[PDB]
């Protein structure tokens, strides 16, 4: 919405300021979207009149004659306008004036006699939207005075944005019935006289829809002239509110819509032929539209009709050829109401939006017609010829919107506000809002007004009491609670702890878009279909996640294209996998993911230049997962995935469950996206590693231990699964600890075979270990190692 | 390259073996979080104190038999190592006023050495001062803290005791299983002579306080039985609390 | 993330505990439980991401508190951080922005005890440099409503957060009696708060994730 200042000040005149009115309009419920100017900043433009026009002597531009401002001297002032006929009083720039736009008028030569202050059009003065030429200002005006005071340029256009709770204040009367109460100034309603009909009868109407149109009116006006000029005194009111003219009658019936909130435009009478009957349309009924499309309805759309093919949708779209053309003689009006539960979705159903449909959906003042149609016909017959017939009443007395008895008690008001507002003030707040107040003992009974469609329950009285009492006229107090501790748990983790660990190891945390590209989303997870998205933003973002490796490998190639390398990021979010035995069709897990790439050590003075690999990722990950969690049993095996290398990748288990995927991506995956340099990724399923173990003490010994070196020779087939793990299970009182410090694949070992240096620190829980019992437990592990087709080496 | 350049998969990855806190440190921070989500904020101070901070402010008052049974570490006549962490809350109650609470962790010293008493052990003295709280609102908070520090395995019994700086007093004394009952903590409402020489009126105000031993709590919780092993600081004992 | 954790600590030392849930939701979690109820003009102005007829991405983080209020007996209070989605793209609105919806339900609290907590949170998130003004607004799931709208210095007032008491029809279709109980709620925008706090002015720069921008917040 947008409306002007002085039009609002016709109804209530608060002597506050030119801008502190816009600060008290936003303390009532209407969020103002800026206060914009109306014109440029000049210093006076005086209006005069022209006499006895003439033609150009030598050039091709006419108007070589004088003007008459009203000074006692007569100065020759010329122009070149396309409409400067004789007897057209226009404002003009003079010597005591500056024209905005940094083009100050001078006295140079332009194709003939010089000009000494030119004519100001619309765009030549400070305002917008030229039509043809100079200002066609109406006559019978005193001269010498200023256009800045005369045409009322000292106001502004405020753009208010009403919320759907308030259906009344979409117009001047709705806003100024609210400012008057919120500042307690009295509101002067302009008195609206009746019409005193003079002429014969009217085409009769009848509504056969008693539940979706409680009222409907109209009037004939016979003998109008649609070629009449639009009055400027109403054009300047319609100008500031962003409303452009059509001819005259659409202006008159946009003015009454803006002024009173009541929607009405026009009917032609001779193109009716059979009466007006208002009813629902049959299935498959088709009407026309202005844009060139020919749309239909289903069964529900109310259509204004006759005993023939129908001609108008209910308060949403009127009609092209059923409207007034340039030869229409008689006109009928549509002052109608519609039940807002009955007209809801028919605007957005057919791709329609119109300012009358915007009002009929929320609501409209149901006691308004006998003022609205009479103001409209007054402004119609006062600017055109003709006269009006009698009113046309069709109304249903029982299906009107009725008002409840909203009883309020002192307990609810006190328990909901917190403050003590006196009954002497509450019984005045509701009366000045405009309700009928019957106050009793410790209670209030107040029925609703007609114009507001948001007062049916007790909160809708408490809110409207406190809104006019003021929110910042209530003091403060902290709450009163009971200090229940609330349960905790020691044997679990938090997210912030693992995130603070990732920051300790050197990882940025990013947050990406949670819906990604289906083109480079299927290149990571083929086979599993995606959750597509109707009505997207573009084709680039039209698919939910299936993992977290889409936005991350978008962020990496964002940063690497901005001449900035070695990006280490991670991100925790939740993914969307399609299923069938799930809650809503997709199962969702919280996921912790990441990306490492670039250089390892960042160019240090002794640390060499070696790019990162899988052992670094797994070592920096085992601290994340298996330190703050179990490390009880965690097995790394080889499980394939069509997004990464088969060898340099793993599948973390933690007691027989697929919990993770780690390792460098496929080396032909990086041919797309162009991720310069070798990257690595590591995903983890969160709420299965979200429980730690609470530790327990045990008796500790004192005696030292010794370091025994074993170098088992194995072929290059088993990595560590049956080498470093079966050593611990043999003997539960002698072997603790197992290390490795040097591989052996040089020249001494046989080809295709390897020796892993397996150091041990053997110790006993109650005594020490001497040279006799060590030879039992080193040989017993080798006796348990010959089931893996190898044994120890001879060196 | 793809089916040839493979590596070993389950070798241990390179890192630095991270290390854990101390058990009394973990218990101090756990009870600090337990009381921080009720709004209690911590407070700290010095470890050396004159008599007017440690004894003559808690209404002892000096001829009482509490100046030899505390087993204090004296220096000359008006200096002593802090025997109970209460000067940190007296120096807070004196300055500001009067409806906020605090807790305080810290080190106390007592001249006792055996296989059951180190000369230093951490204590945790709470404090709360506001209008209209009583012994009901002491049981309903200490029962809640015990039920949250344990996991509802054990039973309590409020029995009477006597601390000079709080009267009427109590003792909470949770149920063990090896013996009959282990005494865990003690509490009580603040004596009005403690309030009156600070700047709070005991005719309208009230409050309580509580002091628990952190090493007995940690021993009973994580199963350790030798109290002297906490401060010899062996890594082979300390590595399991990580 | 830093602002979410800072306000999480700010409210955790009052006893509020967090609550989380899913990001996809049917209509009975997102619209028909907050008493919209479906013919209201709040099903196009929210700019939702639909799937078929009973699936939508979460438009406001309130199902995480409805699924908590439904299950367990009162009176408990919770907050909830999370991601919302709105079909709006410009140089002033990303399609995703984090919201933070509080909730508190217990006997005898009112609008006084709403101002006395939101004023306190604003005075603690800022360092008492700025002034507030409670003005009225309208959210469908809370009536009587408000808006808090702190004082800027470049313009006149920047609107930071909105609040209000819980409508009784929200309570009655959950299992709480609105004749004896009460409560309020509040929802603030985390990215406008972080922009106003640490001086950043370009809202789209938060989610392009440049390291040269992100390294100064360390």
């Amino acid at each position: 919405m947008k409306f002007s200042e002085l039009w609002l000040r016709e109804w209530v005149n608060p002597a506050i300021d030119s801008d502190a009115l816009a600060n008290q309009i936003t303390m009532a419920g209407l969020e103002v979207d800026g206060v914009e100017p109306v014109a440029g900043s000049f210093n006076g433009v005086v209006v005069g009149e022209v006499v006895e026009c003439a033609q150009h002597p030598n050039a091709d531009k006419l108007r070589v004659t004088k003007v008459n401002v009203g000074g006692e001297r007569l100065l020759d002032i010329v122009c070149g306008a396309p409409n400067c006929r004789q007897g057209l009083k226009v404002a003009v720039a003079t010597i005591g004036a500056i024209l905005p736009g940094d083009f100050k008028i001078k006295a140079a030569k332009l194709r003939g006699e010089p000009s000494e202050g030119m004519l100001c059009s619309f765009s030549e003065l400070g305002i917008s939207d030229d039509h043809s030429g100079i200002i066609e200002l109406p006559a019978d005006a005193p001269l010498g005075t200023d256009i800045r005071e005369y045409l009322k340029l000292d106001d502004n256009t405020i753009e208010i944005s009403v919320t759907p709770n308030r259906a009344d204040c979409l117009g001047i009367i709705g806003v100024a019935r609210d400012v008057a109460v919120l500042n307690k100034a009295p509101l002067q309603e302009p008195e609206m006289a009746p019409v005193t009909a003079t002429i014969s009868d009217t085409l009769p109407i009848t509504v056969e829809a008693a539940d979706a149109c409680p009222r409907y009116l109209g009037r004939v006006v016979k003998g109008i002239n649609v070629n009449a000029p639009t009055p400027l005194w109403m054009k300047e009111k319609l100008r500031r509110c962003g409303i452009r003219s059509i001819d005259a009658v659409v202006d008159v019936t946009n003015y009454v819509l803006l002024e009173l909130g009541q929607p009405m435009h026009a009917f032609d009478k001779d193109r009716i032929d059979g009466g007006i009957v208002v009813r629902m349309a049959k299935e498959g009924e088709t009407v026309v539209l202005l844009d060139g499309s020919e749309a239909t309805l289903n069964a529900d759309t109310l259509v204004i009709a006759d005993h023939h093919k129908a001609l108008g949708i209910a308060g949403i779209f009127w009609g092209e050829h059923s409207g007034v053309n340039g030869e229409t003689q008689n006109v009928l009006l549509e002052c109608a109401y519609f039940n807002p539960l009955s007209i809801t979705g028919r605007a957005r159903r057919h791709g329609l939006h119109t300012d009358a449909s915007h009002r009929y959906e929320r609501g409209v003042d149901p006691a308004l017609q006998y003022k609205a149609i009479e103001r409209a016909t007054r402004l119609l017959l006062d600017i055109c010829g003709g006269d009006a017939g009698p009113i046309i009443d069709v109304s249903n007395e029982a299906t009107l919107p009725k008002r409840a008895t909203i009883t309020l008690r002192r307990s609810k008001l006190d328990r909901l506000i917190g403050h003590h507002i006196a009954d002497e003030q509450v019984s005045d707040i509701l009366r000045r809002l405009g309700c009928e107040v019957t106050e009793g003992q410790d209670e209030w009974k107040a029925v609703a007004p007609t114009w507001r469609f948001d007062m049916e329950i007790e909160e809708d009285l408490v809110e409207e009491v406190a809104r006019v009492y003021g929110y910042n006229n209530i003091p403060d107090e902290p709450i009163q609670a009971g200090l229940i501790m609330g349960t905790h748990r020691e044997a679990d983790l938090s997210l912030k702890r693992v995130k603070t660990m990732l920051n300790d190891k050197g990882y940025q945390e990013v947050i990406t878009y949670s819906f990604v590209d289906p083109k480079v989303q299927q290149l990571i997870h083929p086979g599993a279909e995606a959750l597509l998205l109707p009505n997207p933003i573009s084709v680039e973002m039209s698919a939910m996640r299936l993992s977290l490796w889409s936005g991350l490998l978008a962020t990496v190639v964002y940063n690497q294209n901005r001449q900035q390398n070695r990006v280490r990021i991670f991100e925790t979010g939740l993914r969307f996998v399609p299923d069938t035995q799930a809650n809503l069709g997709i199962r969702q897990d919280l996921m912790l993911a990441g990306v490492i790439c670039g250089n390892r050590y960042d160019e240090h003075w002794n640390l060499a230049k070696e790019t990162v690999d899988f052992y670094d990722l797994k070592g920096d990950l085992e601290a994340v997962l298996d330190l703050t969690g179990k490390l009880g049993d965690i097995q790394f095996k080889a499980e394939m995935n069509p997004a990464l290398h088969p060898g340099q990748s793993a599948a973390i288990y933690l007691k027989d469950e697929r919990i993770g995927f780690i390792g460098v991506v496929h080396p032909e995956l990086e041919r797309k996206l162009d991720l310069n340099g070798r990257t690595l990724v590591f995903e983890l399923e969160w709420n299965k590693l979200a429980d730690r173990i609470v530790p327990q003490a045990r008796e500790i010994s004192r005696f030292p231990a010794n370091r025994r070196d074993i170098a088992v020779v194995v072929a290059e087939n088993v990595p560590a699964a049956d080498i470093l793990s079966e050593c611990k299970k043999v003997g539960v009182n002698q072997v603790v600890g197992v290390n490795l410090f040097d591989v052996y694949r040089g020249k001494g070992v046989a080809e295709g075979y390897k020796s892993l240096a397996i150091s041990l620190i053997l110790q006993d829980t109650n005594r020490t270990l001497e040279e006799e019992e060590i030879a039992a437990t080193v040989a017993k592990c080798v006796e348990a190692l010959k089931e893996r087709f190898q044994a120890s080496l001879r060196d | 390259r793809l089916a040839a350049e493979t590596i070993d998969i389950s070798l241990p990855g390179r890192r630095i073996e991270n290390g854990g806190l101390h058990p009394v440190t973990r218990t101090i921070d756990r009870i600090e979080s337990f009381f921080g989500e009720l709004g209690f904020t911590v407070a700290t101070g010095p470890e050396i104190e004159d008599d007017y901070h440690n004894f003559d402010a808690l209404n002892i008052p000096g001829h009482h038999p509490a100046r030899a049974d505390h087993d204090t570490f004296w220096f000359d006549a008006t200096r002593l190592l802090r025997t109970q962490t209460s000067g940190v809350q007296i120096r807070t109650m004196k300055a500001q006023q009067p409806p906020i609470r605090i807790i305080a962790p810290g080190r106390v010293y007592r001249n006792d050495y055996d296989q059951t008493h180190t000369p230093m052990f951490h204590q945790m003295e709470g404090l709360i001062v506001d209008t209209n709280i009583s012994f009901t609102n002491l049981k309903g908070t200490l029962h809640d803290f015990l039920r949250n520090f344990f996991e509802e395995d054990l039973q309590i019994r409020f029995r009477p005791s006597y601390f000079p700086f709080t009267e009427p007093s109590a003792e909470v004394d949770v149920m063990g299983k090896n013996g009959k009952w282990l005494e865990v903590l003690g509490c009580g409402m603040v004596h009005p002579n403690v309030l009156r020489n600070v700047g709070i009126d005991p005719e309208i105000y009230s409050g309580f306080a509580f002091g628990m031993g952190m090493e007995r709590l940690t021993m009973l919780r994580y199963g350790v039985t030798d109290l002297r092993s906490f401060f010899e600081n062996d890594l082979r004992f300390l590595k399991q609390f990580k």
